[PDB]
């Protein structure tokens, strides 16, 4: 779950955004979420990438 | 006191407060020996136009019987060169008797004081003269810690506070669409708290303020560098500038000397119609600077008194000797002919377009004045004062002015209404102007591209011509100061 | 020693302060009962100091306050006599913002005398707080008036 | 004939002397800047030509010559100076404020 922006409140003040399929978030208080490599897809917490 | 002084004897003695110098010599004293009295350079012939504002009111007072009939005005006017000990100096010599009267003859005693122009410097002053409860009405000091009447009793201003000021900045920044600006204050009284308000207010406004930089007349090459450093390594073209003059010419030159070209600069009101900044040859750097200005107000037959100075013909002005002096290079260094036209050389004494704080001047002596008369016109059993009992003008005290300076209500000779609210304030429009490059000559043309008005609400006070705005001076396209791009579609 | 009370208030320093230059200032503004003060322990407000700074830097009569330690008494401009025996609050604010950073907050307010003394230390903690990427919800100024 | 120590005021009733030590600092500040005036050779002075002020008849900006200059030892044999901007730089202390139990 990567971290949404709230219009007009300041930057640590975010929200919970689940992570699409493809893609995935790792660590906590993650910005963004990375697609997982080439031949490889995001499992179902989006936590990885399995083969 | 104080020497070079500009002193009339009068029944009642009004003391000044006016920067005739930009400063002070920067000799930090080292105290191998005595200290000396230290000496002020940088001649400011606007502070001199200033001061004769004041004389010329009360001239124009002692001469119509309609305002004060058989009862002088004399003054006793000093120079602060913008430092606080000089006008404290001034202050100890304003309260001589009261001083001695409070702690332990011929001595003048000073019924209000007109000034000063620093915020800082009015401070002080205005710590001073509130022991002795003595009106102090400035003329160019806007801070809102002046507005404390727990810590100033006796102050008074016919400049408006700068929190509607810094709201401007604000709005002005929301309506072009803007949300990525530094801000600059000086490191004093009136640059820290106006640039506050202005982060408060940009908060509110959702405006990120990249960086906040302080700034002061007196800061080392060290920090100045610092302060360039980081201008250059921020992206936020717009820059918030709430200083003055002299406390921003270091900057400014350095910047200049570097070439630091696109950033637009919102300019506060002491330093948006500067001598010092607006200079011909720092337009490549301060050109389009968009800046706030006073009301323009009118005194008739204030230039003819300006032009009839004269340091021999002028024996009450002890500062007229030096502003002939360096007005045409001469010693009183070529001889003093004491023959030449002051319509020879451009200085700001005469060659200004608009008389807004000369008009702020004209205002506090007339407002003294208009106290003293409700003081003199008064019915016996409707004083201001226990049991609705009344001043006497011939033995009129300090705080019966001040009394009467907090309940007055008067008229200008452009028949606008002058009181002065709980906080010892007035109120006051903006115009705002933009600094064009004159085609005729090299000056900087200060264009009125909008206004401000103070009364009414939010959202609906500013009022800009952006057909009007030449950006950097040359440029009609509004710049671009947010720190990213706009996220398109999808 | 010519001791007197301040009750925190600017007038009553001004007033001690008045009577301490009284000497000096009779020199430059034209009786020997008159005691010669030659240094000023005090004052505890920071702009009591101020104001004193003011006045006793005049005459450049060494003021050493035990109590007062707003940043803006460093000036040695505008304060040529001021001494210090606290740290100056440049310190406190980083001080406060590692506390918070210490303990991994981030979402803080901020209250602040409005005076000499907590507005320059509350400016320094805002600063050190935003490069530590520390969130100001409020800022607020109050006084005992 | 009242006892002081009957009555629970901030006057005794202090733990550490923190302030207080300020202004017993800033009192033997002073007294050391008159020291150093006091004992000054006379080709070893702080004013021109090396010259010395005279204890008897010093000047308020003498002192503060010196104690620009002022390098002494506390009674817990610690050094305090003073800088340039004439501060005296200090540890910091983080109390919590707890409830008394009894
Ligand atoms: C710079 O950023 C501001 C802040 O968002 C932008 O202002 C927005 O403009 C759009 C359309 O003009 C409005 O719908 C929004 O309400 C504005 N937001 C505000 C005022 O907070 C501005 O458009 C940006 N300018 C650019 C990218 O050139
Ligand atoms: C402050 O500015 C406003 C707007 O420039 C002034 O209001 C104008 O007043 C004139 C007459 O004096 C009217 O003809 C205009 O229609 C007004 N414009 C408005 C209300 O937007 C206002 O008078 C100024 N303040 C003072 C004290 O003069
Ligand atoms: C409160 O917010 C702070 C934000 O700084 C969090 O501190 C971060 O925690 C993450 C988690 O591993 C670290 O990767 C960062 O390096 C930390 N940043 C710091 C310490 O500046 C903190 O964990 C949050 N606490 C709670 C309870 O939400
Ligand atoms: O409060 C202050 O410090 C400013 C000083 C100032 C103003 N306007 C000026 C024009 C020239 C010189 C100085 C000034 C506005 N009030
Ligand atoms: O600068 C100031 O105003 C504060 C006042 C102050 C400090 N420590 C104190 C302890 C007790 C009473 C007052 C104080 C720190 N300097
Ligand atoms: C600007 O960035 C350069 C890059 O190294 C840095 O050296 C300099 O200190 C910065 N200026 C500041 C932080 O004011
Ligand atoms: C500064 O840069 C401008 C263009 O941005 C140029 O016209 C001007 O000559 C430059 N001046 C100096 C002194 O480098
Ligand atoms: C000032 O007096 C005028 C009458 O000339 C009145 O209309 C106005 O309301 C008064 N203003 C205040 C603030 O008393
Ligand atoms: C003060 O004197 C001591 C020697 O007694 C010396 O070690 C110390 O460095 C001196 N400090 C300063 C700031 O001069
Ligand atoms: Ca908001
Ligand atoms: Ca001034
Ligand atoms: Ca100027
Ligand atoms: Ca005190």
């Amino acid at each position: 779950t990567r971290k949404g922006i709230i219009e007009g409140e300041p930057t640590c003040c975010f929200e919970c955004v689940e992570c699409p399929d493809g893609e995935y978030s790792d660590e906590t208080d993650a910005s963004a979420c990375n697609k997982c490599p080439d031949d490889f897809w995001s499992n179902e917490n989006h936590t990885s990438c399995i083969a | 006191g104080p020497d070079q002084r500009a002193q009339k004897k009068g029944d009642i003695i009004l003391g000044g407060l006016f920067p005739i110098h930009f400063g002070v010599a920067a000799k930090d004293q080292d105290l191998k020996s005595r200290p000396e009295s230290v000496e002020c350079i940088r001649y400011n012939f606007r502070g001199f136009r200033w001061l004769q504002a004041m004389i010329f009111a009360i001239e124009e007072i002692n001469s119509s019987p309609a305002l004060l009939p058989n009862l002088t005005l004399g003054y006793r006017i000093f120079d602060t060169c913008n430092t606080v000990s000089k006008a404290l100096e001034a202050t100890l010599s304003f309260v001589a008797q009261n001083k001695i009267d409070s702690l332990n003859e011929h001595i003048p005693s000073t019924i209000a004081v007109v000034g000063a122009t620093g915020s800082g410097v009015s401070t002080a002053v205005a710590n001073l003269l509130g022991l002795f409860y003595i009106p102090q009405v400035s003329y160019a000091s806007s801070s809102r810690l002046l507005s404390n009447k727990n810590q100033f009793k006796s102050f008074l201003r016919t400049i408006p506070n700068d929190e509607h000021q810094a709201t401007a900045m604000a709005d002005i920044i929301e309506y072009f669409r803007w949300n990525w600006v530094g801000t600059i204050a000086a490191d004093d009284d009136y640059g820290r708290p106006g640039i506050e308000k202005f982060r408060e207010e940009a908060e509110e406004r959702d405006i990120c303020i990249d960086f906040s930089e302080l700034i002061s007349q007196y800061s080392d090459e060290e920090e100045i560098q610092h302060v360039v450093e980081v201008i250059q390594n921020s992206t936020a073209k717009v820059i918030v500038v709430f200083s003055s003059g002299p406390d921003l010419e270091p900057l400014i030159k350095e910047i200049v000397r570097r070439n630091i070209t696109g950033k637009i600069w919102l300019a506060s009101e002491a330093w948006a119609s500067s001598s010092l900044i607006a200079m011909p040859q720092y337009f490549h750097v301060v050109g389009g600077t968009i800046g706030f200005a006073l009301k323009a107000g009118q005194i008739p037959g204030f230039r003819e008194f300006l032009k009839k100075v004269h340091p021999r013909k002028s024996v009450h002005n002890g500062f007229a000797k030096e502003f002939w002096e360096e007005t045409f290079n001469c010693h009183l260094r070529p001889l003093c002919t004491g023959d030449e036209n002051i319509s020879s050389v451009e200085t700001p004494y005469i060659d200004y377009t608009h008389l807004r704080i000369s008009y702020n001047v004209y205002l506090a002596v007339y407002s003294i004045a208009h106290a003293l008369q409700d003081i003199y016109t008064c019915l016996p059993g409707r004083g201001l004062f226990t049991n609705g009992s009344c001043a006497d003008i011939k033995k009129v005290e300090a705080w019966q002015v001040l009394k009467h300076l907090r309940h007055l209500n008067f008229t200008n000779n452009m028949g606008e209404q002058v009181t002065f609210d709980e906080c010892g304030d007035l109120v006051g429009n903006y115009s705002i102007i933009n600094w064009h490059l004159s085609p005729e000559d090299g000056s900087i043309v200060f264009k009125e591209v909008g206004y401000y008005n103070v009364y009414a609400k939010k959202g609906e006070r500013l009022f800009i011509n952006e057909e009007k705005i030449l950006w950097s001076g040359f440029s009609r396209e509004v710049p671009f100061s947010n720190c990213s791009r706009d996220c398109l579609a999808g | 020693y010519r001791i007197f009370d301040t009750c925190n208030t600017v007038s009553k320093a001004l007033e001690a302060t008045l009577s301490f230059v009284a000497q000096n200032k009779i020199d430059s503004l034209n009786s020997e009962h008159i005691p010669s003060t030659i240094a000023v322990v005090g004052a505890t407000g920071s702009g009591v100091s101020t104001a004193v700074a003011n006045l006793l830097g005049l005459f450049y009569i060494p003021q050493v306050s035990y109590a007062s330690s707003s940043r803006l008494l460093s000036n040695k401009n505008q304060f040529k006599s001021f001494l210090r025996t606290i740290p100056n609050d440049e310190h406190q604010a980083t001080a406060m913002a590692d506390i918070i950073e210490y303990f991994r907050w981030n979402w803080v307010g901020t209250i602040a005398a409005d005076d000499d003394y907590g507005r320059p230390g509350i400016e320094k903690f805002r600063e050190e707080a935003e490069e530590r990427d520390i969130c100001i919800d409020f800022s607020e100024l109050i006084s005992q008036y």
